[PDB]
């Protein structure tokens, strides 16, 4: 008689996958669902630049910290990337107020721009160029953070400073000011007269006074003395008011800035890579497809479900058994 | 396989055919080769195709997220954020391998369905004009040639033709 | 249809049947009709209904919850809440969407099977005393009527009654 | 010879379902799981109404904002709805502490009823009617919050005010009060002889000392001056004590509150309409069955669980194909 | 059951069997009795137990966690993590439930399918040298012993050795 | 002729399942997915212990509260367990700042050690023997907290403390202090001569000033004046310095601290039993291996996710129906 035999395919195929009810089967064809690579650099998530501090924190930064630079002239930034142990922060130790606040909101940015609020030289009745420390040396001469100015008395006085910015720019302003600490009494009045002393600031939401809190402490870069620093985002049309009798540090630079969306600070060791994705990681970026991936927790984007496995291997073909 | 195809009468894959995923294997008079079936082998890829797709396509939600934000003295809520990133991966990690799973499951099922519906069809095609073997094949009670089993991949074959031929050939074998 | 049953040898349903949802169609010499099965229609029914059920009373947890909260002075924490929002959305989105297509999948997955054991269970009942069309149609060897039908509805077809009514009008055919 | 075909229904359906292998499948019968109606509405939860605040902020409605009433004069509510950006808030301009805590108390109350702590009367040796500004205008007439008291010095005197309330009811009750930071050291001795000043306020649990903060802000509503307001649930057997020199804004009204449960403040520009439901929408109320919709991500109730797609279509019936 | 197996042509199961899952019951000149199919029942038992343990081997995501820690002016984050407890409650309460009732459904047609693999088996190995009687039960066409049906659940039953003792026995039956 | 039959299993089992199409299906086998057996005690979480405050806060613990006791010399805790309402709080009623952040950073600890940081003896210019009161009650003589020194005036003076300590270690160290907020003006004077006071406080990070704050409040186990307490982790190699003026409550031990991760605070009724999990409840310990429970929601350790519903049955055998 005559035959017909029906079949199935069968090819030299090794790749095994798994069922409900049984494991290692040897299949045809098999399409893995779970991302593995990444390209190992920092890109511009949908074609914007990150911020990437490098040995700076991002107060490091924001006040002129002599070691960092001013240098971040990028505009508009997707996110910012920290190290995870930035070496130059507060070189002048002390304290700032709603920082991670700050940082979350400065996390990404539409629109950014430094502008001279009060000038440096506009202090006429007080000395601006004095006010200095070894805690922040800058090239081997003592100096201290560029966005501010540390006030002290000229001749022996110290004028009621009373000063303030009218917002005239459309965009928001970010605004930085501080307190000095003093270790003690002599101290304070070797840099300002009055043994008695504030900062007043108001806006049309801002209402505060600060005054210094004199005591010891443990030096921190040599210092005992401490510095304590405050901001907010003053309105289109309103304006700041300063009012002290000093231990004031005065902002001479504020930042223009347009917001238009969050994201958050990243923390890597890697450097840009000229570059784009939708989907970033602090060890690399992902040209996402899979709707899973385990390569990192941290990720910023529009990225695959972070998941916890190496297999995610589905069956395309069929029973390939030798 | 549940269907009695892979793991039941028919024994094993032919390797030698490479058309498709499906197919016969004739042994006429001629000589003897394979021609995968094409609608059947289609429609698998396509559903294949389309499962693998839609497993991706349907999260296409996805959208903008993050890293991490909170100051030692809001260590609290660094828990919160903590355990809501861990649900969240407890959650799509078993999800995803379950799934994967599952569909395997119902992939080799598909296959062995597709196997007995294409032995089924070949079968009724030709009621007793045909013996039926148990090694997944079908013996003519007639000749058959090349262009004889054309018909028989069309779903063309002619029953009432071949019938007297098999039917007398038929008690010739009976005792 | 996997089981051979609605892409299979049962090309199309009748639309003429407005009784149920499965059943059969006589041409006898009387003349010609189609009275739906009733168990397999009521079996269907029950577990299709029950499906749609379960996939809504198994959700039956869930309670109380509300909208949004923060202050411009938390907004990392309003962000702890977008993404758990929005986690959430895209866990239950992808869920449902799967959910259904899986089990859309199963269910004319399920149709197919019962029509392929009513096919079967006719077959069966009456062995040789019928004939094998592959239409999903069965010849009598014998002649038959309206209350020659019910038993085949029933399950009280008698083989041993018409046997050699068919054994002999089977070799009358033969050759 | 005689036959029968076994065969399926078929009818005049056009509705197409998805598969996970097959897209746009007809099918005999379907059913949709997805709930996509809602009634354009606000209803009662579960039988309660919410209170819904027209023109004002929850701060504007507790304290008297003259442009608010204090017709709120319903007893019990399930939710609040403010508007997006209340019209009525802080005539006077200034802050309030805690607020939103505060809110999310409030969100849900068994119980609520307004009393007459310390009588806008009582107050013989200070000055109790002439607390008021333009920023609050009532009628033209120029006027301020109603629940609460500006006290102003009597002849030119402020004595030490020393008062206190025991909280002799059964319930709980919230109470409310405030500090005047004037704009300027004259307009302290205007308005209250005496330069230092404070105004200290204790319980069984609180126990705060204000002093108000003198500072040149900018005007809002005319006014460089500032209010800060302050609460606290004063507990049935207890009291609570005020003592101030002056900066004191001090209560007239308190509120006896019985909270049973909570909710939160849902942002809607809708109205009431009288109806009732399981689970309510900024954009309506949703008589759910279903256990997912796509109305809007921010409810308040026992909802079906919100979802992002149009479609979720449950095949009934068969392949019914032409 | 789906396969015409447990709800089908088979009405119950043999509680007289202890021996396995699925089996044999013989009829046969010596006497009677029930021996289990062994790979059968065996590759059944391996499957279940699998399905059972990747269903809980497949979380082995799940690390340490904990419980609950705002005062009362943190209301608002005491709600935040409410919802997220409670989301994450509907999720999981949601997935088990159903799982469980898919997976039981695949369970029960997973046994139906074996069944009528079985089946399926025996009636190939002996095409017309035995009835179908539709029982689930065959009738042989010859006579047969105790070491005769060993070969039958081997799978080593000779067709041409008992085909024309069959044949003549069939037409004695015929009119 | 001769016959074989195909047949499945059917055993004398009862045990019911469900399934996507069908309730109360009868089964041959069945497994249980879902946990429901504790043990009704508490155990250590991976072999350690927990720490059990029996009738105290941890408040109450930390500050030497007379009725609980220091009795808590177990080195090292995986979490603490506070019942609903423990007894012994603060004995003198006050307040405790980030008292809740302190609880979570003191859930797990690696070593701990109690230090005598300040020894009460040498206070030789105050009196340090004297700051007691009946709200302490110790074995009916009236008393105060151990590990804290209330000081007083000695002679008719209060001579301005000033006084600071090494951290020498190399652990962490805990430290705490308060303020004593007096009722009125003349029981300032008793207890230290002068009228205007302060504590200040200072690391390298802490920068504190504290003023009491005089005011009339209610009675709470008869006292009138409250205690505010503070704390800090004092960096290995820095130091606090204190200075007062005086109303102060001296530290005199602080604690040795090693923390190497984090976990919770769990209430429970529930006593310790010589016992370990990997994963504790406040009903009891579960001996987890499915991946599902329903015995508890605030759960500590590894545990099978928390479900709700009592069924999880799963099919094993086939339809054994009789
Ligand atoms: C910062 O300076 C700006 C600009 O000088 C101040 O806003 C200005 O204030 C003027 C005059 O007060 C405003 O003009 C006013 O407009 C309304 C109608 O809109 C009119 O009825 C008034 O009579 C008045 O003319 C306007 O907002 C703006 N001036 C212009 C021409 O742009 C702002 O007040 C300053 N910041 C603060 C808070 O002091
Ligand atoms: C807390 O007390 C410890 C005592 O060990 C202090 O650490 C010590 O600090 C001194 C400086 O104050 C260090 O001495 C220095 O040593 C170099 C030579 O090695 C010498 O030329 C200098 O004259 C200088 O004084 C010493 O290294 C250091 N010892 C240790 C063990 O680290 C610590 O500074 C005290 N905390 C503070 C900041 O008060
Ligand atoms: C507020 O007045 C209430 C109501 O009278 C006081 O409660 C009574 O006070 C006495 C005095 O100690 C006690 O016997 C009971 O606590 C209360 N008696 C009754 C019959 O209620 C309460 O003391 C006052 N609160 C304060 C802070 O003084
Ligand atoms: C199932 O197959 C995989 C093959 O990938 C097995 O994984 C083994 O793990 C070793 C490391 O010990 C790898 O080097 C090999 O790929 C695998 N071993 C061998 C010899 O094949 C897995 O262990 C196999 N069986 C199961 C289910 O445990
Ligand atoms: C099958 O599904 C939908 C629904 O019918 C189709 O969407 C259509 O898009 C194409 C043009 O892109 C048109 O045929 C129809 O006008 C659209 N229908 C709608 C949404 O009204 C879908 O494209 C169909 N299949 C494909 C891939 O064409
Ligand atoms: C399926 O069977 C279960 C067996 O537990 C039924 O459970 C009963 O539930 C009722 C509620 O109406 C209780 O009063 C009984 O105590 C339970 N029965 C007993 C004694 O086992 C369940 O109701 C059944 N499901 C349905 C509704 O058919």
């Amino acid at each position: 008689g005559d035959q017909i035999c029906i079949g199935y395919h069968a090819n030299n195929s090794t790749e095994q996958v798994d069922t409900i009810m049984e494991k290692n089967v040897t299949v045809t064809h098999a399409q893995d669902i779970l991302e593995k690579k990444h390209n190992g650099k920092l890109c511009d998530l949908d074609g914007v630049k990150p911020l990437i501090l490098r040995d700076c924190s991002v107060a490091g930064w924001l006040l002129g910290n002599p070691m960092c630079d001013e240098f971040i002239n990028v505009p508009e930034w997707s996110y910012i990337v920290e190290k995870a142990n930035p070496v130059n922060d507060l070189c002048y130790p002390g304290d700032f107020n709603d920082y991670e606040e700050l940082k979350h909101l400065l996390s990404r940015i539409n629109h950014f721009e430094k502008i001279q609020i009060i000038p440096k030289s506009s202090w006429s009745s007080h000395e601006a160029s004095l006010g200095v420390s070894s805690a922040c040396p800058y090239q081997g001469k003592s100096s201290f953070f560029r966005n501010v100015v540390w006030l002290i008395k000229k001749n022996s006085t110290y004028p009621t400073i009373k000063r303030s910015y009218n917002n005239t720019n459309q965009e928001d302003l970010l605004v930085l000011w501080g307190i000095h600490h003093p270790n003690d009494a002599a101290e304070q009045t070797k840099l300002y007269q009055n043994p008695t002393t504030y900062i007043s600031v108001g806006t049309s939401t801002l209402n505060q006074r600060l005054v210094p809190r004199i005591a010891t402490r443990s030096k921190v870069n040599g210092q005992s003395g401490r510095m304590e620093f405050f901001w907010t985002i003053l309105k289109p049309n309103d304006a700041i008011n300063f009012e002290s009798n000093g231990n004031f540090i005065a902002p001479e630079y504020a930042y223009k800035i347009v917001k238009k969306g969050d994201s958050t600070i990243m923390k890597s060791e890697l450097e840009y890579g000229n570059c784009n994705t939708k989907c970033q990681t602090p060890m690399g970026a992902i040209n996402s497809s899979m709707p899973f991936h385990n390569i990192h927790p941290l990720t910023i984007g529009e990225c695959p479900k972070y998941v916890k496995s190496n297999r995610l291997v589905l069956a395309t073909g069929l029973r390939n058994s030798p | 396989g549940l269907f009695g195809a892979i793991a039941g009468f028919i024994e094993g894959g032919w390797q030698g055919m490479v058309d498709g995923w499906y197919g016969y294997h004739h042994s006429n008079e001629q000589g003897s080769g394979y021609a995968a079936d094409k609608e059947s082998t289609q429609k698998a890829i396509d559903g294949v195709t389309n499962k693998v797709n839609s497993i991706i396509d349907k999260m296409n939600t996805q959208f903008e997220a993050v890293g991490r934000e909170f100051n030692n003295l809001e260590r609290r809520i660094e828990n919160l954020n903590k355990k809501m990133e861990d649900g969240f991966l407890d959650v799509w990690t078993y999800n995803a391998e379950l799934l994967v799973l599952m569909e395997n499951e119902r992939t080799l099922d598909f296959h062995d369905s597709n196997v007995k519906n294409l032995y089924d069809k070949v079968r009724l095609q030709l009621r007793d004009n045909a013996k039926e073997l148990g090694n997944g094949c079908f013996e003519f009670y007639h000749k058959c040639d090349n262009e004889c089993m054309e018909s028989v991949r069309n779903g063309t074959y002619d029953y009432p033709q071949y019938s007297e031929e098999a039917r007398l050939k038929r008690e010739e074998i009976s005792s």
